[PDB]
């Protein structure tokens, strides 16, 4: 329901971020809403309209 | 309005192999001929002191020793993937438009 | 997530010597199986000598290479070898591993190796009881003859006492093709040719019951008046013991006769291996011809 | 009771951590140049290094 | 293989202990693995029967 | 409608791919782990009784 | 992700969103005056 394409597209701040845990396990257990875990690379974020 | 505050990245902490202190532990060289060679060997020559005894008890003689060493194997990989759209767009642009 | 790789890295880890290396540039452009694919694999994978097993059964060992993928050899250099994988309808260049001559024109299909004259060469990197055992490429009609043979003596297993077993596995064990002759290693009967034997039966009783009247009466009526040596074999073969046909009724014949031609493909599949290779003009020293790869 | 007195062995499996010692240059690595190898479908491309 | 190379040197921190006059360096490989898919190998199983 | 005779499934500009669906009823499997590559068939079978 | 050995797979591109939402408390408190403060306000 998110937006994630204007994620993948908007510029966006650098942060040196640290989990708890591992990172993985976060997204696997859904500590936060919403998520997105596409692996490889995803054309998707270019069909803009 | 539902107002997105900030959009946040991640910025990777950097490391070298020449950085950690397990370097320390290793010696470092570059040979770029490496795939080619089938194993590297090391020679080793050792000669013993030896202590004079007296009388009575039967004396020690002269050793010769000699060892070899020989090089291990572990390559390593890692693969990376594009999808054909982020090629087409890094080459052709069309249309102009902001 | 996954990628389908199509160059395959092999990388030994026995400290090898200047005669293994050796030995592997002389198998440049040679065909080796792989069970599973990856850009990077360890030697123990490559090769058939990771499936023999103390029973040794040709059987399994021809029904586990069936399952396998096929690649080919490229750029050999220290302790790395380099396999691509063939792409379906291209022309490639191959060396022939095995003994077998090859002709122009025909098609090729891969075997697990056999038993031929002193049995000399397995120098192929024997090191740490691990060897490089490849499969054999040969032509049509010696693996047709193989798959002929192995299932003819299977059938013959049956209904057969000890010894006259053992007498027809031992006529049926050699092979003649090309002026060359070869020997099959360990026949031996087993449930995996078991299962071919139910098909291969089924199939033929069907076909028995599938055949008209006037397909079982052609022959021994064409011997009436007819006279050849292809014919006097036929006949010689068949049991021995004009007249208006007693039906005629191409409607019902040509649907019998397009339902035998179903069952005789399903029993001729039993014997036919995938058709890898189709060949192109030879090098005269019979050791690497240019061929496509097909299936 | 039965005429018997068997003994049981059973093993058990512990998580933990491990520190480890070494001199200076104990053994010496010699790499080469990373490989860059290339593979095409018209779906997506792909890298090995 | 002495001659091979180290012939520039430059300086970073880390933390080390005089013990036995074998003053010797510490580091926690924690940060190298971190949020990757292999496990760090120091982290190791253990078993007694 | 257009339709793809020797493909990889995709959108014009790539885009996106494109999925084919297959109704449940009809799915079946016939090992219980799967090899990273396999490959797709269609059956059909009759019931003479 | 990590290199490893051969045979062994690796890890791939790998990629994660994620998100976090407010959350809302708002306070009140009442003061109440009289009439005759009230007038004497005016």
């Amino acid at each position: 329901m998110e937006n994630w394409s204007a994620l993948e597209l908007l510029p966006k701040v650098g942060i040196p971020t640290d989990f708890l845990t591992h990172v993985k396990t976060s997204a696997g257990e859904e500590m936060f809403e919403a998520l997105r875990i596409y692996y490889g690379d995803d054309p998707e974020r270019y069909n803009i309209h | 309005f539902e107002a997105i505050f900030g959009t946040f990245c991640n910025r990777l902490e950097w490391v070298y192999f020449l950085t950690s202190g397990l370097a320390a532990a290793a010696h470092a060289i570059k040979f770029h001929d490496l795939n080619k060679l089938t194993t590297g060997k090391m020679l080793f020559h050792v000669q013993v002191p030896r202590v004079a005894s007296g009388a009575g008890l039967p004396t020690s003689r002269q050793t010769t020793i000699m060892v070899t060493k020989y090089s291990e194997k572990s390559p390593i990989t890692i693969p990376f993937e594009l999808s054909a759209a982020c090629l087409t767009y890094l080459r052709e642009t069309f249309e102009g438009t902001i | 997530m996954a990628a389908m790789e199509a160059n395959i890295f092999c990388t030994f880890d026995h400290k090898l010597s200047i005669a293994d290396v050796g030995k592997l540039t002389k198998l440049v452009a040679a065909v080796v199986p792989i069970p599973q694919r990856l850009h990077l694999i360890k030697h123990y994978q490559l090769g058939l000598h990771q499936f023999v097993d103390h029973t040794r059964g040709y059987v399994r060992l021809r029904g586990l290479l069936r399952n396998m993928t096929l690649t080919l050899m490229r750029r050999v250099e220290g302790n790395q070898i380099l396999l691509h994988v063939p792409t379906h309808g291209l022309l490639y260049t191959v060396l022939n591993t095995g003994p077998v001559t090859w002709e122009k024109g025909d098609a090729l299909c891969v075997l697990p190796p056999l038993f031929h004259g002193p049995l000399a060469r397995e120098n192929l990197l024997t090191l740490g009881q691990w060897e490089l055992v490849l499969p054999w490429i040969v032509p049509m009609p010696l693996a047709l003859e193989i798959n002929q043979r192995l299932l003819i003596m299977g059938l013959f297993s049956l209904d057969r006492s000890y010894e006259e077993v053992k007498a027809a596995v031992q006529q049926l064990q050699t092979i003649t093709f090309r002026d060359a002759t070869f020997t099959i290693p360990d026949p031996v009967i087993d449930q995996h040719l078991l299962i071919d034997m139910k098909t291969a039966c089924l199939s033929m009783s069907m076909v028995a019951n599938l055949a008209s009247e006037l397909t079982m009466t052609y022959v021994r009526k064409l011997a009436l008046e007819d006279s050849s040596m292809l014919l006097v074999k036929c006949q010689e073969l068949l049991m021995r013991l004009p007249a208006r046909p007693q039906h005629v009724s191409p409607d019902d014949e040509i649907a019998r006769l397009s339902a035998l031609f179903v069952m005789l493909r399903q029993l001729d599949d039993l014997i036919r291996e995938q058709v890898v290779f189709t060949v192109c003009d030879v090098s005269p020293d019979n050791k690497s011809a240019t061929c496509i790869f097909k299936g | 009771h039965p005429g018997f007195a068997l003994t049981a062995v059973r093993t058990d499996t512990f998580e933990v951590d491990m520190l480890l010692y070494s001199g200076k240059s104990c053994t010496s690595v010699i790499i080469n140049n990373p490989i860059v190898t290339k593979e095409e479908r018209d779906i997506s491309t792909t890298y090995h290094v | 293989l002495s001659q091979a190379g180290a012939h520039s040197l430059t300086p970073l921190s880390m933390d080390v202990i005089r013990l036995g006059e074998k003053t010797v360096i510490m580091e926690n490989l924690r940060r190298v693995y971190k949020n990757t898919d292999t496990k760090d190998p120091l982290e190791r199983n253990v078993d007694l029967t | 409608l257009t339709c793809v005779m020797r493909g990889y499934l995709y959108n014009t500009l790539k885009t996106e791919v494109f999925a084919l669906m297959i109704p449940k009823d009809m799915y079946l499997t016939w090992e219980e782990t799967r090899g990273r590559l396999q490959y797709v068939y269609l059956i059909i079978v009759y019931d003479y009784d």
